[PDB]
RNA sequence: UGUACAACGGGGUAUUGUAAGCAGUAGAGUAGCCUUGUUGUUACGAUCUGCUGAGAUUAAGCCUUUGUUGUCUGAUUUGU
RNA sequence: GCAGUCAAGCGUUCAUAGCGACAUUGCUUUUUGAUUCUUCGAUGUCGGCUCUUCCUAUCAUACCGAAGCAGAAUUCGGUAAGCGUUGGAUUGUUCACCCACUAAUAGGGAGUGAGCUGGGUUUAGACCGUCGUGAGACAGGUUAGUUUUACCCUACUGAUGAAUGUUACCGCAAUAGUAAUUGAACUUAGUACGAGAGGAACAGUUCAUUCGGAUAAUUGGUUUUUGCGGCUGUCUGAUCAGGCAUUGCCGCGAAGCUACCAUCCGCUGGAUUAUGGCUGAACGCCUCUAAGUCAGAAUCCAUGCUAGAACGCGGUGAUUUC
RNA sequence: CUCUUAAGGUAGCCAAAUGGAUUAACGAGAUUCCCACUGUCCCUAUCUACUAUCUAGCGAAACCACAGCCAAGGGGGCUUGGCAGAAUCAGCGGGGAAAGAAGACCCUGUUGAGCUUGACUCUAGU
RNA sequence: GUGAACAGCCUCUAGUUGAUAGAAUAAUGUAGAUAAGGGAAGUCGGCAAAAUAGAUCCGUAACUUCGGGAUAAGGAUUGGC
RNA sequence: AGAACUGGCGAUGCGGGAUGAACCGAACGUAGAGUUAAGGUGCCGGAAUACACGCUCAUCAGACACCACAAAAGGUGUUAGUUCAUCUAGACAGCCGGACGGUGGCCAUGGAAGUCGGAAUCCGCUAAGGAGUGUGUAACAACUCACCGGCCGAAUGAACUA
RNA sequence: AUGGUGAACUAUGCCUGAAUAGGGUGAAGCCAGAGGAAACUCUGGUGGAGGCUCGUAGCGGUUCUGACGUGCAAAUCGAUCGUCGAAUUUGGGUAUAGGGGCGAAAGACUAAUCGAACCAUCUAGUAGCUGGUUCCUGCCGAAGUUUCCCUCAGGAUAGCAG
């Protein structure tokens, strides 16, 4: 019967995302986040037991000066 | 699911196409259905409606008591020798395809059952667990 | 004159053209809405496929029929070694889509990632980085500058993690390279934690964690040329039917005059691209932990690396995601794994997964045998003990 | 209970009633045949009620076919019922060995006569499918004329017969008529249904039973001694070999042959007549 | 010029179903032989039993490898 | 349809000279659901197998409006083509009709005339019927009966690819495609509603149908692993170990391939239609509409998913020493 | 001118055993049905050989106005649009003055020749 | 040699090893097989395949021109020593 | 459909109608210059996004032929008209008030009082008020309009045509 | 039409040669046994008949959504099938020759030719008809209709251009 596209599913769907399963998602996620951080810990931890450039100017200008010397920029003429 | 199932039916292979002759377990005199159509499926354009363990069919006695032949009433399949899948896992099969007469409401015409009946039979259909002396 | 039986169209056209992906390893093409209020965490991770396997899971979904009843289920084992930080990309947001601004790369990179810089790395003199290290010597003032603008300009930042290849079985050298979006903190944020980390590894759970619904994003496997009878799951044609019996037997009407870009055609089958949703995660081992593949109803003590391995694919020494049900691709092949783009509201997302055993018998045969302990206790001495 | 069987509304085809008033519209006599055995089950009221009504210049005449299966005086007794109503002839039909050939040809000859204006007269012929109504006309043009199988439905259309220079005979396919009055046990018992397709050719053998009489049906086969036709047909199986494999008999197939030789005349059957009067 | 790769080998892991050879009284019985006796005995004899879950196969798109032996080399082209 | 009638109007000059919308009346098988259970010349060969798309004149599913619509069900109507629309029986075939299943078994277009096929156009054989003096031809009926791309172009399905310094990696997203579908089960409940018989739904849950996309842990299938074992016949003197039997046959068989014969997975934001409204003129009442505006369908457009412009683009790495 | 067709209650009368053609046997004859059996199908999958495929050698043919992307119009070329990037490989069988019959069923000339007949003119024979 | 056999299969004498080859092992084909559960539901039509099959023994119907039908049908067996 | 005539095409290009047997224009050698026809002048496209008076908004406008069809009508779209009617003895729209008396007229019946019905349908008092226009009641009650009147103040209504 | 040439293919007659495993059935005759007086009837054998049967070689050509379809082949290959002791198959010799022969009759066959073989000539047979019909320029330039042969056809006249 209800389509997937069905308002009335998708709005019942959104109330009960708010409850439960969000909870449940920024729960696991805190928890995803404190081993993370004990992971950056326990590598640091291992560790302690021991323009842009020229190159990219120039590589602008030219790209910048072929393209006005073909007439193939999309930008100016 | 049917009239007089009781809850949902998970998928189990189907086992009994439409012009499958099965075994009566039942005691009420017929000695093999002939099922002509299956409760419930789905139209498929070439696929002939097919009918497993704890499905209702259509079925015509074809031999036995002449009280009962020529006459198109509703079975239900309580065994089948196409092995299917239990969910704690095991593929199992009976020896034979059987069913038994039902009226459309899930009450049975007779008043026993002979073998075995699958559990997903029996589950499904109170008045063929409250009939049937052996189940598994 | 009306197709005289209404039948539904063999195949989906929304996976065409059913072509080669143009990689192997599968991109992803959409990361989970960022939400800065959340502190900073990957939304995907790289593995390999390493096979599958069997479970008994004590499953705990009231209303079901199976409520409160053991249920056994196939599941997928994916190596997970810990990938290892390597750069960050700047996305500014322009009115023609995303742009990368710019990349910095870490001071020091592995041999895995520079042998994915060559096609030829034995021959190579494996320049790769070096005269981009030389930018972290004049006290980083390159490095800081291109960070800098990624904080004052970049509206996504992804890291560039890769696999460190050499933790599992694969004969393969050369490390999978990709971009994996950074959610949750601001801009400043995301940038500095991944300066933090730029040769740091994040470990398989420290983005994903069990009873987490998941995203398998694969190029699947190959078959070659195949015909439109199983390409596309066409009827075959009758007995001996001229031309042949496994083709299409009318392709067009007398108008429009052509093929149909919708008529099933022969052509390659598989190494599509696809991503699948919602799998769930039924265990995140850890490679240290010896009895993996031992729950709290099977005391065994046993890794979940069957006996003689898995077929076409070693060991598991490592980190490994076990998702319930099959993934796209095949054994060894690079998977990505994503986080669910949405917050999932049904009851299945919510569940937690309860093992009650994991087989670990052989997969190279009719194995009957959990542990060479077992194996061994069964058939008793042989004649090469005496 | 089970669908109504295709094969018991044969006959009631459109095409075959077309091709029926087809015959009526171009013939100046019709005859109606009967079959001797059950001669009012074989009767088709309807189409003498619609001639009655809507052509009251044809000549209905009956024609009591299968006339040398009957006793004498039971072909006697249907004549002279008949006759009160319509003017019946009794009739035997064999190209060789024919009994009222020569009355039916002076009948014909006769209202031939009486239409000496119309210098064609052209003679349809009525009835069930099995009747015998190419075997008549095959009988007075006394050669294989028409079509001729004992299995019912085998003409399909009409087909002109030139007896003579003045008369011309037409076949038609058989007919029945859909009256509910008349049970669809009785299409079976008439001839009209090709027994091959009965569905369960088991259920109408206690009708033979009830048709034939035991002294002669102990005596077309040679069996003794059943309490029910159910065993009947077991008893006959086994004393022929009709068993399937495995010892069981074929118990569905020999009924079909009982029930083929009851409508071929192989086996001694008739209604009796109505009463003296 | 190496935790390199390869060809073999070893170990697992899988498939079959108990190898070749020898022995045995185990054996339907039939011949012969005398100690003419109850495992009488010498020979044949399908098969049976013991060595023997033995023997074979096992990546060719299985896993692993403290072993052995060898290889690491040519050709072509590409510049803002 | 025919024959009337009336007359809004028309002609006009005369409204009786005539036309003439709507409305209506006579004719059609007997006023008490019986029959009228009832058939009557298609000079027609098209029709099924596979497969795609479109139409809306919507059968179902979604949302509405009107009904004595209590509830349940139904009827009529509106928007609506997103998505489905069956298995058989039957006869020249097809529809019909029949049986059943189904959510429903909607109606059509382009159809598939030498993609494949059946009857018919079916040519020389033959038989019967009718006619003709006849040769023969037909009111017929029955039977048997070779037909052959593409290797060309284009389309379509997949696969390479030259050069825009070279080379490598990581991405962007114009455009184009798009997908999910339906049923019933627990609970809400034996509640609302009801004399009673009966009896919903939203919110919360669980499965399944059809489709799709994958996958091979398991189960099943398959076996030139000719992997192992056995069997027949013969040949290598016997044992061994083997050959041959157009893969010899039989049993088991890993791996691989594979099956709703196995398993997993398939969503959520905007804007609208009918409709329901708000404020409010037109028009000193009123009014959902004119200005403005709220909600609202399986719709649309995006999100998500597939490809990636081979002449769309970005970031980044290295750039030849004698 | 007259007038004609109504015998019994489950097998009769009978004709120098039968009263039949409802004929055995036979059949690459036409048709229906049943058992058995099966991939005919549900609903497809897998395997083997040879192809196809790639290479060395050898090397045709049909066909051919020129070409070869679509849509609407015009009672492929012209009109108006959609567009359009080298060179290509395997499939495919929608379309192609693209070939393969343009055959078959039709129409017409004063158009042959096979056959018939109290059509005409003749004639062998008799 | 097997076997009833000048069948099929294997071999001795004699003859031949000639038919363009090599490498891969996609789809579709040609030829040949196997397939769970159901068993004609497929089809215009059980087409094609399957099933049967040698020999011994038991047994064998209607009908009949008395000759047949008839290998009717339906059963029980088969090795080695 | 028949007759009679006259034109066009055949044998014929060219300009225009996007296109083209039947339409509009047009006396065909090779050119140059000017001017035009029919058709046009936003851009494609040579030529005014000219001037001017109105009308029209179409949830698939029209650009188009017209004593052509679907075509006769339907519309609380807009515009211009025609005829008739009402109006400082107060118009249209609003509120407010009266809306009476015989009388609950007769018949009907469980009831029927203007309003289930059948027939009458008159009189009085009036500024006006039906033996009642509708909602209503079991009947009444009440409300309502049609009809008057009070307040307001100046135009309005109806049918038709384009 | 005239005159010739073919029975090496094939049709049929004749003369002279040749070829055809293994099985099933079990006819007459005969033998023994028992019945009956006898004709003879039953049992057990023997025997080995048949335009009999299964089935090789052989002869044929049924069926297949068979292979092939510029093929190996202007009729093959594969499997399947009919028959297989004779009205059989077959070599050579010999006879029949075209308005003929020969035919278990299908117009079947008569040298890939048959609704009348093949070859040459008369013969360049006959056309209502189809296709084609070869250089340039200048100038003039139609008709597509009347009238009669009953009419179609086929034609003769007027009309237009000269
Ligand atoms: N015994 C018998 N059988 C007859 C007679 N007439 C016809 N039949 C049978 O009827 C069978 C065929 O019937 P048919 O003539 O085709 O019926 P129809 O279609 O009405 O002419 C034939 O086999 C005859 O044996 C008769 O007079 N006596
Ligand atoms: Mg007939």
């Amino acid at each position: 019967a209800k389509s997937l596209r069905a308002s009335s599913h998708l709005n019942a769907k959104s109330v009960k995302r708010r409850g439960v399963f969000q909870k449940a998602v920024d729960a696991r996620e805190q928890r995803i986040s404190d081993k993370l951080k004990e992971d950056l810990l326990k590598q640091k931890l291992e560790d302690l037991k021991k323009w842009r450039d020229g190159r990219h100017h120039t590589y602008k200008k030219a790209k910048l000066m072929k393209q006005s010397k073909k007439k193939t920029s999309f930008t100016r003429f | 699911s049917g009239n007089g199932a009781q809850g949902t039916k998970f998928r189990i292979s189907l086992g009994l196409p439409v012009g499958a002759i099965m075994n009566c377990a039942d005691n009420s005199g017929a000695r093999n259905l002939y099922i002509i159509a299956v409760k419930g499926s789905g139209s498929r354009l070439n696929r002939l409606p097919a009918a497993s363990l704890g499905d209702m069919v259509m079925a015509t006695v074809k031999k036995g008591k002449p009280e009962l032949r020529k006459k198109v009433m509703p079975a239900i399949v309580v065994r089948q020798a196409k092995s299917w899948r239990r969910r704690d896992g095991v593929f199992l099969y009976f020896e034979d395809n059987a069913g038994v007469i039902a009226n459309p409401k899930g009450e049975m015409k007779g008043s026993a059952i002979t073998g075995p009946v699958g559990k997903e039979c029996a589950d499904l259909w109170p008045r063929v667990a409250s009939n049937s002396g052996v189940v598994v | 004159s009306h197709r005289k039986y209404e039948a539904p169209r063999h195949g989906h056209l929304g996976f065409l053209p059913r072509k080669r992906a143009a990689s192997i390893r599968a991109r992803v093409k959409a990361f989970p809405k960022d939400d800065r209020s959340k502190p900073v965490a990957l939304t995907s991770f790289l593995g390999y496929k390493a096979g599958m396997t069997t479970i008994v899971r004590d499953l705990d979904r009231p209303g079901s029929k199976f409520h409160k009843r053991e249920v056994v289920e196939a599941v997928t084992v994916v190596d997970t070694p810990p990938v290892v930080v390597v750069g960050v990309v700047g996305y500014v947001e322009t009115p023609r889509g995303l742009r990368s601004l710019t990349t910095v790369w870490a001071e020091h990179l592995s041999d895995e990632v520079k042998r994915r810089f060559y096609k030829n790395w034995y021959k190579s003199k494996k320049k790769a980085f070096t005269k981009y290290s030389a930018k972290y010597a004049q006290d980083g003032a390159g490095i800081e500058r291109e960070l800098a603008r990624i904080k004052k300009y970049a509206s996504v930042v992804r890291v560039l993690v890769h696999t460190q290849i050499r933790k599992t079985p694969l004969a393969q050298k050369k490390a999978h390279l990709a971009e994996i979006q950074l959610n949750g903190g601001s801009i400043s944020e995301k940038v500095d934690w991944a300066r933090e980390h730029f040769e740091k590894t994040v470990a398989v759970d420290s983005v994903f964690e069990q009873n987490e619904m998941i995203d398998a994003i694969a190029v699947t496997k190959g078959h070659g040329f195949e015909g439109v009878t199983h390409r596309w799951g066409t009827k075959k044609l009758p007995r001996k039917t001229h031309r042949g019996l496994r083709k299409v037997a009318c392709i067009g009407a007398w108008h429009p005059a052509h093929v149909m870009w919708s008529v099933a055609r022969a052509g390659q089958r598989g190494y599509h691209s696809r991503t699948s949703i919602n799998h769930k995660i039924y265990r995140v081992g850890k490679g240290d932990d010896e009895a993996n593949g031992a729950t709290s109803f099977d005391r065994t003590k046993k890794t979940i690396t069957p006996m003689g391995g898995f077929v076409h694919y070693g060991e598991i020494k490592n980190d490994f995601i076990m998702v319930k049900g099959c993934i796209p691709g095949n054994r060894k092949r690079i998977v990505t794994l994503r986080k669910s783009l949405y917050t999932n509201t049904s009851r299945k997302a919510l569940e937690e997964v309860s093992l009650k055993w994991i087989d670990t018998a052989s997969k190279f045969g009719k194995g009957r045998f959990q542990t060479p302990a077992e194996k061994h206790a069964f058939m008793g001495t042989l004649k090469k003990d005496l | 209970s089970a669908a109504k069987e295709a094969i018991f509304s044969k006959g009631q085809s459109k095409r075959i009633w077309n091709e029926l008033y087809k015959v009526i519209d171009s013939s100046d006599v019709v005859i109606h045949v009967l079959d001797a055995r059950d001669p009012l089950g074989t009767r088709c009221k309807s189409v003498e009620e619609y001639m009655k009504k809507e052509t009251p210049h044809k000549h209905l005449i009956y024609v009591l076919n299968k006339c040398d299966l009957v006793p004498t005086w039971v072909a006697a007794a249907w004549v002279k019922h008949l006759s009160k109503e319509r003017p019946t002839l009794a009739f035997h039909a064999s190209i060789t060995n024919s009994f009222g050939k020569g009355s039916l040809i002076q009948l014909l000859r006769q209202f031939s006569q009486l239409h000496t204006d119309r210098k064609q007269i052209s003679v349809g012929f009525i009835g069930y499918p099995n009747t015998g109504k190419s075997s008549i006309i095959n009988t007075l043009r006394k050669k294989k004329v028409c079509q001729v199988a004992p299995i019912p439905g085998e003409t399909k259309v009409w087909q002109y017969i030139t007896l003579m220079k003045r008369i011309f005979l037409i076949d038609c396919p058989g007919i029945v008529p859909p009256s509910s009055k008349d049970s669809e046990e009785d299409i079976l018992f008439r001839g009209v249904v090709r027994v091959e397709h009965v569905t369960h050719p088991e259920q109408y053998i206690p009708g033979v039973l009830k048709r034939c009489q035991v002294k002669h049906l102990e005596r077309t086969y040679e069996i003794s001694g059943w309490k029910d036709a159910t065993e009947f047909i077991e008893i006959l199986a086994r004393k022929q070999g009709r068993l399937l494999k495995g010892g069981e008999p074929d118990e569905s197939g020999v009924s079909k042959q009982i029930l083929n030789d009851f409508n071929r005349g192989k086996i001694p059957w008739f209604v009796l007549p109505p009463e003296k009067e």
